[PDB]
Parts: C-alpha cells; structure tokens; sequence
C-alpha cells in the first residue's frame, strides 16, 4: 500500500513529478527526526548532558569514552539526555 | 523458647569522650598552651584522577583547611575527657526479657581485658590518628580520680602488660562491670617538631568551597568525639584471621578497607547475641566482643 | 587476575615539610636571624573588569605586597623541617587487596636512589626557586639526628655524587623502606646581595582581588609546605623524553608548562600499579616512580 504500481507523488513509478521537486521533498531519503548532536569533547560534554553513574550491579563490560558524539532527537534535547558510560541516553 | 530481640532494642554509649582539643606546647614547657588554629590555605594541584588522562593539564587550584603548629613550639597537646559509664547491660530503650538474658549471659565476661584494651588505646595514644606520624615521643598523661599516670611510647597494636594501664583499668573495669562512672582527663604530648602540620578531624560538607574542612571549636583545631571514641574501641583482635585490632562494630566493619571483618562467617554481634540469650555457651573473646558492642552502643533491632 | 583497583584507594603524604620561614642574616653573622617582613605598598588605579563596565569610573584601591631583604643584611635564610615517614606502602583509605599486592610488588624498590634524589633536591636548592637565581653563594645546612651536613656547590639539575647527601640518604632510605620517621632541619643561606628582593610563595588571588599575596606566617614571609613538597619529589627523570627532573605526579603533569609527560603514553602511575598487581615485570625506574607516588600519596580511585 506504499510501494504500489502507481505514480502518486511519493510513489515508485513517479512520472511527471520527476520534473518537479516533489519526489525529493515529500519522499525524503533517511527521513528522521530533527536530530541535533551533543558532542563529547575530551570528557567534557557540550550541551545539556550531565554525566551520570550506572547501576554497577551486573555490568560485564563497560568501555569508557572521551571523544565522539551522541545523536539526540530534538524532542529529548528539552531535557538532559544524561549520558552515561554503560547505557547512553535515557529520560531521568 | 527462642527470644528473638525487641525490634526497638538499642543500647547507649558507655564510653563517652569529649571533643579532643588541640594546643601547641613545648616538650619542656607543657603549661604554656596556645590554641592551634584551623586556618584555610589555597592549593594548586595537578588534576591527577585515576580515569581520564587528558585533563592532567591545567590547575586543580582549590582551598582547603589546614592546622599547623606555630614555629616557636614543637609539641602538639591533645586534651580530652573520656567518661566510662556503668549500667552497661541494661538496655536504654530496648526490652526487659532479652536484655536481662543477655545480662546473665555476659555476667561472667572478662571485663579486665576489655578495660585494659580501652585504657591501653587511650594510653598508647591510638586516639591520635595521623598525629602520631613522625612523632619523636608520645607522652600520655591520664588523670583519673586525682591520680596522674604518665605513659611513654607504648607499642599500640599489641596490648602488652603495663602496671599503670592495669591500674587505671582496675577502676575502669569496676565501673564497666557494675554501676557508677569514671572520668579520665587525657593529655597527649607528641614532639611533632617546630611547625609541623597536625591532623584534626576533617568535616563532611556538600556545598562548601573548601575541599577539605577541619573540625574546629571557636577556630581552635579539634578532633571529633566520635573519632576519639572510635579509637577507644579499636580492640577487636578476635575476628577471623586476626592480624591488627579493628574497631568494635556489630559486623566488624571498617569503612576504610571496604570489607566487614565479621560479616558472612557467623562471627558478627547479632548471631552471637541471639546465641548468648538463647543459652548456648559463648567463648571468652566473643563474650568480650558482645560486651564491647553493648558498651559501644547501637540499635540492635531490625 | 584482573585485580580491579578500589575506588577509595588513597595514600598518605610521606614527605611532610613545614612552611619555609624566611629570615635575614649575614654571611659571617649567621646567628643573628631577623625575620623578613612582607611590606605592602598601595597602588592607585581604576578597575577594569569584563562583567562590570559601569563600575570602571571609581574604585579598586589595591595594596600589593612585596618582600625584600633589609638594607643591612645580605643573606636570606630559609628554615624548614622535612619529615620523611616510612611504610609508604600502607594505604590509609585503600585497604589491602590491592595495597598488599603493591607492597609485594614494590619490595624490590631501590629506596637508596629514591632517597638520594629527595635529599639532593633538599640540599642542592630545588626548594629555593626564584631566590637561588642570581645568588653568588649557595649554602645548605642539614641537621639530622644530631648530625650537621654542609653543602656549597651542588648543581640542582643533575643528581651528581657527593658523600654528604649520600650519608643522609642512607637513614632516609632506611626510614622509607622500613618503619619510622626521620627529620631533616634544613636551613638554606643564600647570599643574594645587600637589600636584594626575595621571593615568598604566592597565595591564589582571584582574577581581580589584588595583584599578589606573599605567604605570611604571623607577619613573616614564608613559602608553602606543599610547594616545598613539590620540590622534594622533583626526581622524575624516568618518563619517555626525560630532559629535566619533574615533580612526581600520578600523570607526570606540570601545570605551568601546559603539557603532561606521562599521561596518555602508558607510563602513568595507574597503569603501572595495575600492571604490578597483575604482576607483569616492571623495570626499576617505573617501579621507583610508583613508589615515589605512594610516598607522595593521593587518591587513586575510579
């Protein structure tokens, strides 16, 4: 019902609309959420991150990180993503 | 049978020390005492934590509290009063069946060894904690019911036989076995050297600007009474694989080493206490341990 | 295996120096010690701050300290007692599942060299940073267990052989390898010249505050105890690309140069102690560095 043999506008047989910008606007490749990137720079986080401590009950392996970046949706940017060494992002 | 415990059962502190005030004296002139003051100094460190090495750069730079002897006197004096109190087997706020069966259970305990280890921890200067580090000579003056006892450097981890420690422990055991009380005014003289940094009790703080804050009373350097009292009951040499005396605790628990020395091997206070009430025979060292926890105090409820 | 380090693991400071009190003497009149007073001159100037442009019109009457020699004495005398203490392997907050493995991994430490470099930093003048600069004559007197030692010409950068430092290093290594303490009363006499300006240590001021605080005990110019402790442990010539002795840090980090020499290249203390308690073969120099850190002390937890 989405990959049908029609042309529609966001469909697959698209004809007539290739001339327009419609199949590249309404059918977006890797359509994701806003996605801002909170970046860890040498152990110091950029935005509203606040490093936390995991439960240390059954962790087998936990690797630490100092550089890199985490991809946070704009919805969860409102609150602190609370990055942690064991499990990355959550709501707390 | 099987008297379990009162859930409310608690015992009070039978060894009550005062806050150990610190003064600066000379080794020859011990009467001219001057208040060692807790000042604050600022400090530039190197930010050396175990984890991330990439913040080893830039300063650590924070303020802490310090207490040094002034550079005209070379001896640290520590003043406190330790009050041993009797009625040790009565529960202050616990029940009246379990408490009296525990009283009859520990009525034949060896109070002499208990009192000797307490008076030895007082007289060997174990109430001094890091202030003994680099001391030429530790002279302990214990005045008890108008009787002055002077002690030189005694070996602390072993409770070797001394006749003056046994002399004070005679009235301390007479107090602890029955009713009444006794007071020990204890003055420590350690030749720390002119200007040596002393170590008063540190404080627990959360939002303070000081990274380390020392305990003070009107600015004078002082030790916590709970720290001194913890060093009174560092007599436990009766746990499993005993090497050094640890503090008397219901679980033999030392916070610093992070391992409880009497938990998990059925040598804690509560199992022996329930056994002593329920009528199985206790050995002498664990009887002394249970009595030491009773005179330490604590809610043994649960 | 995989003996993971305790989070509470810390070691006490084992080289405890006092504050370096500073006096004015002559070169041939060494007994007449007059205390160097920190003078303080006022400077009139308006405030210029980033956060308050409205307050720049009037204010900031600042009064900056200074310390010179008096115009009748040409020699600056620096007195401090360095206290070396033993059992550097005892953790004070750590425990003994890791610290006992460290004891049995650093028992082969040549304390002789460690102590040599400590007493050489004591004697050669590493503890006299900006006031040994430009002095035509340097002298160090060390008094230790009623023994006097005289040092005149020791270049501070390399640890060359002199039997005088070695003599003291013996008893210092015997303390540090075993149990006990030793105290070196160190008096430095440097002939700078008539009325030459001297250099006390600096208290941390804010970005604003005043220009510079010099370190005062009871009005007299002095230098910080931790700053002398930085001088004594400045023995680290065993990191990769070692040009000059740096202060033994857990990360080999100097703040004033903006670089860390042992951080991030597997020669930091923490990887070496985990290698020691997991038992891989250490060389003599990095094991000596680890023992020097344990002498320095500090919390190593994570």
């Amino acid at each position: 019902d989405k990959l049908t043999t029609d042309i529609a506008d966001t469909n697959v047989f698209v004809g007539g609309w290739q001339l327009t910008a419609n199949p590249h606007e309404y059918c977006k490749w890797r359509r994701g959420t806003k996605n801002e990137d909170l970046v860890l720079t040498d152990g110091k986080w950029s935005g509203n991150v606040t490093t936390t401590k995991p439960i240390q009950s059954k962790i087998w392996r936990k690797w630490q990180g100092e550089n890199g970046s985490i991809t946070v949706p704009e919805y969860l940017l409102d609150k602190t993503i609370c990055y942690n060494d064991f499990y990355g992002g959550y709501e707390n | 049978t099987k008297l379990k415990a009162p859930a409310v059962l608690a015992y009070s502190r039978k060894i009550n020390p005062t806050n150990a005030l610190m003064f600066a004296v000379n080794w020859s002139d011990r009467d001219n005492t001057t208040a060692v003051m807790v000042g604050t100094k600022t400090v530039a460190g190197t930010q050396s934590v175990r984890g991330n090495p990439n913040d080893a750069d830039k300063g650590n730079i924070q303020t802490v509290n310090f207490a040094n002897l002034p550079h005209n006197k070379n001896t640290l004096l520590v003043k406190y009063n330790v009050k041993f109190v009797g009625d040790v087997f009565k529960a202050e706020l616990g029940g009246g069946e379990y408490s009296n069966t525990l009283q009859t259970a520990l009525e034949n305990t060896d109070f002499g060894t208990l009192a000797y280890r307490y008076v030895y921890n007082i007289a060997a200067g174990r109430t001094l904690w890091r202030n003994r580090v680099g001391a030429e000579s530790i002279e302990t003056v214990i005045t008890v019911n108008d009787q002055t006892f002077t002690f030189s450097d005694l070996l602390v981890n072993e409770f070797d036989e001394d006749v003056d420690v046994a002399e004070i422990a005679d009235m301390v055991a007479g107090v602890l076995s029955g009713e009444g009380f006794v007071t020990l005014k204890v003055e420590h003289y350690m030749l720390l050297g002119e200007g040596s940094e002393v170590f008063p009790s540190q404080e627990f703080v959360e939002n303070s600007k000081l990274s380390k804050q020392l305990f003070d009373l009107n600015g004078q350097a002082a030790m916590h009474d709970q720290k001194i009292g913890n060093a009174i009951r560092t007599i436990d040499t009766w746990y499993e694989d005993a090497t050094t005396p640890i503090a008397v605790e219901p679980y033999g628990s030392v916070v610093r080493n992070g391992v409880a020395y009497r938990a998990g091997n059925k040598t804690d206070l509560f199992t022996l206490m329930d056994g002593a009430v329920n009528g199985k025979s206790l050995t002498e060292e664990d009887q002394m341990f249970v009595t030491a926890n009773l005179i330490r105090g604590g809610v043994f409820g649960g």
